This record gives C-alpha cells, sequence and structure tokens, in this order.
C-alpha cells in the first residue's frame, strides 16, 4: 500500500524511525490499540515482562532536561520550585528510572509470594530456562561476562541468612554456568544450646561449614563429623563460646542427599566429650528457582549505569540484606546523585549517603577500609575494633597509627582534633573512639572540605554562617546529612560564584561583636561624640543626624545607607542588652569622656555599636547592594517577607537573598527607585518589572500566574505577587526556569507535575508526561532536537523489538532475538539513527533481501515457477 | 629495559649506554587499530641536542 | 547464524603448584590433565570478525571503519 509518491523517493528520513513505524502499527494491530500513543504510553510502559517496561514520555522528557547542561542543578539552585517536586521527581531524572521501573524494584520479595510475582515480572517462561545463561543473555540483553558477576544473590557471599530452619541460596557450576537454588534445612537433634551448627554452600557438593559454642568445654579437639563417621572440620584446642570458627568441607550426593547429622563432639583431654547436633539436608528445589533479586538487580545495574559488585556494596552497606526495596533505592539514588555532580568514586558518594566505610574486600578489590588507612601501613593495621583510643588531639601524641589516621584524612592534627569534634563536638577528649562510625564521618568532614573548596577549619566557620553550627556527624542522620549537604550545595557554591573566602562570610554573618576599649573603635566614638557635641536626644532626631556622622566616620557610606546601618544595628542589638542609636548617644553624653576608654561597661556596648554599624557596611558593599534597596531591606523588610519585624539577620541565607534581590536591583537599574517605592507599597505589576529588568512582560506574568496558582513553600499571595520579594523571588525563579527551557511557565509546571515517591501518592499518568514531552522538547534547537531524535529512536527500537519478539510475533516465524526479527521483517533495528534513507530506498532494500533469501534458498520453500523467471 | 648503564663488554666498559623499550614508547596508541594491525618501523634517524 | 551463539568459556583458576617428579604423570598402555588448554583465538576471531563488520554495516562505516557518505 505504499504509493510511489515523489516525496516517498526524496525525503531524507531517519532510518530506525521506519523500522518503528512498521513495529508500532504491527503492535497497534495485536490488542487493537487506537493508535501509537496507546501503545507507546500504555502498552510498552506496564509491560515488566521483556527486556523492558520501556516508557517513552519518560525517556523524551529525561533526555530534554539531560541537553540541558545543569543536570536539574538549574532547579536545586531555584527552591521555589525545586521543592514543589518530591526530590525523588529530580533524583529519577538523573538515575534513569521510570515510574513502572521504580515501582517494580519497590516491590519488595516474599518467599511465599515468589510463584505469583514472577508471573506478575515474566511472561509464561519456566524457571527452568529462565534460568539459564542462554536464555538470560537474550531476555536481558547482557553479555556473558556480566551474567558471571550476577553470583551470590543471599543475604551474603560470607555469613548467610537462615530462618524457618534453614537456607535459600543460589551455587554456580563453574564449567557450565549452570546455576541452581538449594535449601539447606538444619534441625536440632540434641543439645542446641551447647554449640551450633551452620552449614553453607560454595560451590556444589561444596560446603562452608561453621559453628560456634555456647557452652564452653576445655576440648582438647573439636571434631566435627558426618553421621558421626566422617570427620568433616577439625579444629586443634579448644574454640570459644559465641566465636565463630569455620572451614571449607567437602559433602557429595551420599552426604547430603538424605537427611543426615552433624555431629559437633567437643572432645576434652580426658577420654569423654560433650556433644551436640543437628539434622541435615541439602535439596535442589524447582521452589527456590525465582531470583526475583536478579531480576531487579540486573534491571537497577542497568538504569543506573552501576557495576553490580559496587552496587551490591551500596545497598549492604546502608540497609537489610537479600532484597531491594525503597530504602536501598533512595541511597542509590542519593549516591547517584552526589556521584553524578562531584568528579567522586562511587563509594564516596556512598559515605556522604551516611554510610560506613567498608572493611570487607571482594572481586579483587581491596577494601574501602584498607585502601585509606592501610595503604599507609605504617608498621602494622590500623583495625577499627574499639580498643585502639589513639589521641587525635592537637597537643598530643601516639603510634603509627595516629600517623595513619592523620595521613588517611591528610591533614594537621589540630585539624585532625577539629574534625573529630566535627563529628562529636563533645569528644573533647584524648582519642578515637575507633570505630567506623567516626571515621566514616571524620572521612565526611574532610571530603566536605574536598568537593567544596573549604579548608577544615572554614567547616566550622562555615556551619555557623549556614545555621547548622554544633552539628554532630556522629548523631546526624542520612536525612539531615543530605540536608546539611545541600545546604553547602547552595551555600559554597554561593561563596564560589561571589567570591567570598568562608571566613569572609562568617565576618559577615557574625552576630559576635567582640567588644574592646581601643582607638580602632574608640576613635569612632569620639568622631561621632564631637560631630554630635551640639546635639542632644530631644532637640534633633539621632538617626537623622548620626547617619551622616557614621557615613564620615566609618566605610565611606551615603546618609541613607547609614540611616539603614543604624536601624540594623538597633533590631540586631549589638551589645549584651538591647543595643540602639539612642543608647549609644545617651551613654556618650553621660558616662563618657572623649578620649577615654574607660567610665562605666556601656563603654564597651557603644564600642560593640560601631563595630556593628561597620559590619553591616561591609555587608552592603561585599553584596553590592543599591541606596535605596538597603532601605528597605534594613528599615521597610516586612515587604521581604522576611525578618519583617526587624532588619534581615546575619545568617548566610538572609545575606544571599540579599545579595540576589540586589541584583534584581542592579538590573532594574534607572528604574530602581520607582519600582522600589512601589514595592515598599503596592503599586507593581506584570510588564512594569519586566521592563525594569528587561524580561518579556508575558513570561513574567505566566511566571506570576504559576508561581500563585501552584502551593509554594515560599507562599504567593496575588495581591503582592509584585510587591512583596518572596512573591517576586519566586516568579523569578518561575521566569528563569521557564527562559533556561525556553517553554513560558506553564510549559515547566508540566515537569513540576511529574513524580515518584509523591507524598500526596498522585501517581502522573502517562498524559502528564506526554504534555512535558511536548512542551519540553519545543524549547530545543535543531542541534539539540536531532539528538533527541536520534536517541530516542535508538531506544524505542529496542523496546519495541523486544515487545514484538515476545508477543507479536508469530510462532511459525522462527524469531528468536534482533537478528531474527531482521531477517523476516527485512529491516534493522539495530541501525544507528545517523544513517538516513528514503521510503522507496527502505521498501527497494527489503525486497532485494527477500529475494537474496529466496534464491541462495535460506528461506525454504520457494515457488521454483517463480525461481526460474528470467528477472 | 629503560636505563642509563656502563657496558659488560670488554671494550665498552668506558662506553655509555642508553636504552628504551618500545613498548614504553606508546607508539601503536597514536592511531586507531582499524587503520592496520602491522605497524612496522620502516628509517630511524637520531638528533642529540 | 551458521556460527550460532559464540561459546562460554570460563577459565579456571585451580593449580595444584604441583612438584616436577609428581607432574610427570603420564599415560601409558583434581583433574587428569594436569595442564589446560586454551581459548582458541583462530575460531573465537570469527565472532569478533563478523560482529565488527556488521558493527561497521550498522553504524556506517567502512570496511575498516572510516566514516563514508553514500548517496
Amino acid at each position: 500500500s505504499m504509493a510511489l509518491s515523489q516525496q516517498n523517493m526524496d525525503i531524507e528520513l531517519s532510518t530506525l524511525s521506519l523500522s518503528n513505524e512498521l513495529l508500532l502499527e504491527s503492535i497497534k494491530t495485536e490488542s487493537k490499540l487506537e493508535n501509537y500513543t496507546k501503545v507507546m504510553e500504555m502498552l510498552s510502559t506496564f509491560r515488566p515482562s521483556g527486556a523492558t517496561p520501556y516508557h517513552d514520555a519518560y525517556e523524551n522528557v529525561r533526555e530534554v532536561i539531560q541537553l540541558q547542561d545543569p543536570g536539574l542543578e538549574q532547579l536545586n539552585a531555584s527552591p521555589a520550585i525545586a521543592g514543589l517536586m518530591h526530590q525523588a521527581s529530580l533524583l529519577g531524572i538523573n538515575a534513569s528510572i521510570s515510574p513502572e521501573l521504580f515501582n517494580i524494584l519497590t516491590e519488595e520479595i516474599t518467599e511465599g509470594n515468589a510463584e505469583e510475582l514472577y508471573k506478575k515480572n515474566f511472561g509464561n517462561i519456566e524457571p527452568a530456562s529462565l534460568a539459564m545463561p542462554e536464555y538470560l543473555k537474550r531476555y536481558y540483553n547482557l553479555s556473558d561476562e556480566e551474567l558471571s558477576q550476577f553470583i551470590g544473590k543471599a543475604s551474603n557471599f560470607g555469613q548467610q541468612e537462615y530462618s524457618n530452619n534453614q537456607l535459600i541460596t543460589p551455587v554456580v557450576n563453574s564449567s557450565d554456568g549452570t546455576v541452581k537454588v538449594y535449601r539447606i534445612t538444619r534441625e536440632y537433634t540434641t543439645n542446641a544450646y551447647q554449640m551450633d551448627v551452620e552449614l553453607f554452600p560454595f560451590g556444589g557438593e561444596n560446603y562452608r561449614l561453621d559453628y560456634k559454642f555456647k557452652n564452653f568445654y576445655n576440648a582438647s579437639y573439636l571434631s566435627i563429623k558426618l553421621n558421626d563417621k566422617r570427620e568433616l572440620v577439625r579444629t586443634e584446642g579448644a574454640p570459644q563460646v559465641n566465636i565463630e570458627y569455620s572451614a571449607n568441607i567437602t559433602l557429595n550426593t551420599a552426604d547430603i542427599s538424605q537427611p543426615f547429622e552433624i555431629g559437633l563432639t567437643r572432645v576434652l583431654p580426658s577420654g569423654s566429650w560433650a556433644y551436640a547436633a543437628a539434622k541435615f539436608t541439602v535439596e535442589e528445589y524447582n521452589q527456590y528457582s525465582f531470583l526475583l533479586k536478579l531480576n531487579k538487580a540486573i534491571r537497577l545495574s542497568r538504569a543506573t549505569e552501576l557495576s553490580p559488585t559496587i552496587l551490591e556494596g551500596i545497598v549492604r552497606s546502608v540497609n537489610l540484606q537479600l532484597d531491594i526495596n525503597t530504602d536501598v533505592l533512595g541511597k542509590v539514588f542519593l549516591t547517584k546523585y552526589y556521584m553524578q555532580r562531584y568528579a567522586i568514586h562511587a563509594e564516596t558518594a556512598l559515605i556522604l549517603c551516611n554510610a560506613p566505610i567498608s572493611q570487607r574486600s571482594y572481586d579483587n578489590q581491596p577494601s574501602q577500609f584498607d585502601r585509606l588507612f592501610n595503604t599507609p601501613l605504617l608498621n602494622g593495621q590500623y583495625f577499627s575494633t574499639g580498643d585502639e583510643e589513639i589521641d587525635l588531639n592537637s597537643g598530643s601524641t601516639g603510634d603509627w597509627r595516629k600517623t595513619i589516621l592523620k595521613r588517611a584524612f591528610n591533614i594537621d592534627d589540630v585539624s585532625l582534633f577539629r574534625l573529630l569534634k566535627i563529628t562529636d563536638h563533645d569528644n573533647k577528649d584524648g582519642k578515637i573512639k575507633n570505630n567506623l562510625k567516626n571515621l566514616s564521618n571524620l572521612y565526611i568532614g574532610k571530603l566536605l572540605a574536598d568537593i567544596h573548596q573549604l579548608t577544615i577549619d572554614e567547616l566550622d566557620l562555615l556551619l555557623i554562617a549556614v545555621g547548622e553550627g554544633k552539628t554532630n556527624l556522629s548523631a546526624i542522620s542520612d536525612k539531615q546529612l543530605a540536608t546539611l549537604i545541600r545546604k553547602l550545595n547552595t551555600i559554597t557554591s554561593w561563596l564560589h560564584t561571589q567570591k567570598w573566602s568562608v571566613f569572609q562570610l562568617f565576618i559577615m554573618t557574625s552576630t559576635s561583636y567582640n567588644k574592646t576599649l581601643t582607638p580602632e573603635i574608640k576613635n569612632l566614638l569620639d568622631t561621632v561624640y564631637h560631630g554630635l557635641q551640639g546635639f542632644d536626644k530631644d532637640k534633633a532626631d539621632l538617626l537623622h543626624v548620626m547617619a551622616p556622622y557614621i557615613a564620615a566616620t566609618l566605610q565611606l557610606s551615603s546618609e541613607n545607607v547609614a540611616h539603614s546601618v543604624l536601624l540594623w544595628a538597633d533590631k540586631l542589638q549589638p551589645g549584651d542588652g538591647a543595643m540602639t542609636a539612642e543608647k549609644f548617644w545617651d551613654w556618650l553624653n553621660t558616662k563618657y569622656t572623649p578620649g577615654s576608654s574607660e567610665a562605666v561597661e556601656t563603654q564597651e556596648h557603644i564600642v560593640q555599636y560601631c563595630q556593628a554599624l561597620a559590619q553591616l557596611e561591609m555587608v552592603y558593599h561585599s553584596t553590592g547592594i543599591n541606596e535605596n534597596a538597603f532601605r528597605l531591606f534594613v528599615t521597610k523588610p516586612e515587604m521581604f517577607g522576611a525578618a519583617t519585624g526587624a532588619a534581615p539577620a546575619h545568617d548566610a541565607l538572609s545575606l544571599i537573598m540579599l545579595t540576589r534581590f540586589a541584583d534584581w536591583v542592579n538590573a532594574l537599574g534607572e528604574k530602581a527607585s520607582s519600582v522600589l517605592a512601589a514595592f515598599e507599597a503596592n503599586s507593581l505589576t506584570a510588564e512594569q518589572l519586566a521592563d525594569a529588568m528587561n524580561l518579556d512582560a508575558n513570561l513574567l506574568l505566566q511566571a506570576s500566574i504559576q508561581a500563585q496558582n501552584h502551593q509554594h513553600l515560599p507562599p504567593v499571595t496575588p495581591e503582592n505577587a509584585f510587591s512583596c520579594w518572596t512573591s517576586i523571588n519566586t516568579i523569578l525563579q518561575w521566569v528563569n526556569v521557564a527562559q533556561q527551557l525556553n517553554v513560558a511557565p506553564q510549559g515547566v509546571s508540566a515537569l513540576v507535575g511529574l513524580d515518584y515517591i509523591e507524598s500526596m501518592k498522585e501517581t502522573p499518568t502517562y498524559a502528564q508526561w506526554e504534555n512535558a514531552a511536548g512542551v519540553l522538547t519545543a524549547g530545543l534547537n535543531s542541534q539539540q532536537a536531532n539528538t533527541l531524535h536520534a536517541f530516542l529512536d535508538e531506544s524505542r527500537s529496542a523496546a519495541l523489538s523486544t515487545y514484538y519478539i515476545r508477543q507479536v510475533a508469530k510462532a511459525a516465524a522462527a524469531i528468536k532475538s534482533r537478528d531474527d526479527l531482521y531477517q523476516y521483517l527485512l529491516i534493522d533495528n539495530q541501525v544507528s539513527a545517523a544513517i538516513k534513507t528514503t521510503r522507496i530506498a527502505e521498501a527497494i532494500a527489503s525486497i532485494q533481501l527477500y529475494v537474496n533469501r529466496a534464491l541462495e534458498n535460506v528461506e525454504e520453500n520457494a515457488n521454483s515457477g517463480v525461481i526460474s523467471r528470467q528477472f | 629495559n629503560n636505563n642509563l648503564a656502563f657496558g659488560a663488554g670488554t671494550d665498552t666498559k668506558t662506553s655509555l649506554q642508553a636504552s628504551v623499550s618500545f613498548a614504553d614508547l606508546k607508539i601503536r596508541e597514536d592511531y586507531p587499530a582499524s587503520l592496520g594491525k602491522i605497524r612496522r618501523i620502516k628509517q630511524i634517524s637520531v638528533t642529540l641536542p | 547464524h551458521l556460527l550460532g551463539d559464540k561459546p562460554y568459556l570460563p577459565l579456571s583458576t585451580t593449580w595444584s603448584d604441583p612438584r616436577l617428579d609428581r607432574a610427570a604423570d603420564i599415560t601409558t598402555q583434581t583433574l587428569t590433565d594436569l595442564f589446560l588448554p586454551q581459548i582458541n583465538e583462530v575460531m573465537m576471531n570469527y565472532w569478533q570478525t563478523l560482529a565488527q563488520r556488521v558493527y561497521n554495516l550498522r553504524h556506517n562505516l567502512s570496511i575498516d571503519g572510516q566514516p563514508l557518505y553514500l548517496p
């Protein structure tokens, strides 16, 4: 039915797109769907059985904002909008997990439902074939090298689980690759309360057998025998109570196919012995041939591009093993954020998720613990066992392990102690508690210092500026740690942006008001007192006249800036009690002698007031604040939704706000005073601010509409949408995000109203994802749209092909893989999108292939009455 | 094979020898493998600043 | 199609470090063969060769991987 149109002949089309049309039509035909949007959004998206539950709108949306270099940093820096989203919706984009995959990964494995779960995630495939690598490599599109790593799907690789009298684990044949799942049942027969017996596999007919005493017997030796006949484990001497000991032993089918008993004989130096025992069976069962844990592990490692080695380390280091669930996924998403955001190793990202340093080595990889502390193996290992209470204070000494800890963190001893205090501010004594918890936390403070451009001493200066001073890492939750890091992500990044040191911010954010009686400040007191000698409290307004004296006396400010500087200090109270300009004057023309350091204690309070005034001017200058902006921040903070009843706080976040506002004002420029007066009142609207800010009026208007229509952490009242900084800043964030995406704010709400771990559980429909894909795609340049299209066509054909093979392909066609699908449909699906073609050209190629196969007798029975034709 | 030494011969004891392994020159790495696998030296000149 | 799937060829790491006299284990009129065979790369290279050739076709590259711009 293809028309021989001119366009079919000379319009260049990407390849794959034609293969996708073919598969979409065949797929649409099956199940009789109305259109291709149902095929892509309703059918493919909910199909866990096959290589993937592919979600087209999800990948469209996801790729479209990966083309946007910030990687969602654009929203993280714009919290009015990022706070409207569960962090999971942001995390689900950088970590490429579609909502169906998320829902699948978040389900727990219940052994009693393994069959029911199996039949939800798999088609009617007996596990007998599914479990073999010949099938797995096709089902999951995996290499055999990759399949070989998916082993140990148990609670451990080392000491495994036991419950309800048994153990369920996979065992892999070293030549065949064959995996079987065995149950080891242990039923005690005698003295279960004197000594334990623990049998685990390590290979077929190969078991790791451990033991533990409960009751100590002074055995000359321990002899563990199978059916009390054949010794399996022999330990010389007397092994201990509550200590696990073990050996690798061989048990063939004659040893384990029938119930058998493992006897624990504790042989004394005398002819007597103590005895304990359990009945064991090791049996292969179809009942355990599920390993749905594998299904999840594979899909997760693929979605997040992680080695299964590190992936197991990531989940097992944070939660209960032998499972995949929402908590471990949260840790994976967080781990990915840090690893995607910073140029760090996955293990580093894991520590920043409030994870321990891992002492376990595996897969030819030395442990994290040894790499950090024993690489500098300074005449013996560091162990983290609670006994090596090495003094890490500044003024102290210790053995080589003190040197190891200093090297592990690569800091000084005063810095290590400060870092130790950051971990635990109450650990003021001369010691490390010598465990992984605090070492991991010391490592975190160092890591934060390295990813941010900070010193160790700056960590405290910054925590004070941030408002996180005296926070213990030894007591920080992972939610709290992530919160702390995020504050640093916006504050250290702020310092990096503003070119301020932490100390510079710290002093700008300090409310310490150090007091003294020296000339550096006393000279300012004399200058103001003398300027005001011809002055009194009820003769003239001190906040009018003191302002030009401090303007000249302090940091070269104007009298309006100085007026605000006085009001700031009156509200902040730079003293032991309240300290204001009026008190300052009252304490200069009374208990004061010009040039005198001493009179009364008010002499130190007036010094504090002058320094406070100077501190705000320092901030004014460092932040780039305009005169009217300052007037309003300080004397009229009410329209900012800020301190309101007081001048703004010295909190770094307040200073960040002040600076951002100042830049808004600097941009308003020549119309800034008109806008700021209108801002103090309620004379502002759309277009008016857009003009001053060089923004499109409708862009600003729509940003206002969304700022008010969506609920916000910074709530927006339409009445003050343009006359309140909380509201204006919210609007600007809607302007800035829409502008980066080129979508006109209604278009960014499309991204916002999508989630995974929606706290309200309002799982978005595909239509929401589709609408977002549409508007977001529309904001791309052709230079970007072309790579989007190439990407999606490649992902899409893979998804359509796996669906087709399992659900559409007819049995008559022996199609097992993508390559066969090609031969059958006479069109490739593994070609890059970069190849261009025409519709006529593909029709030709398909027919030529068809003919070549018939002529070469690839196809079994061509009609000879046709083959012999001259053509 | 990457070193300096005086020669071990009977008349080379005063000769200063310097040598470099080709394995450490990383010549092959300069061009993609697909351009061909047989990569052989045609001529060597020596410059001694 | 004719080659079919490449075989999975696991490698062994098991070695007893036997003494030379014990190693003189011979056949006359925990493996039987002390030493083990290698992969036989010449045959394995057929999958590698075809994979590269198919890859190049799929990525619009010439026989040597160079790009080409056919009409």
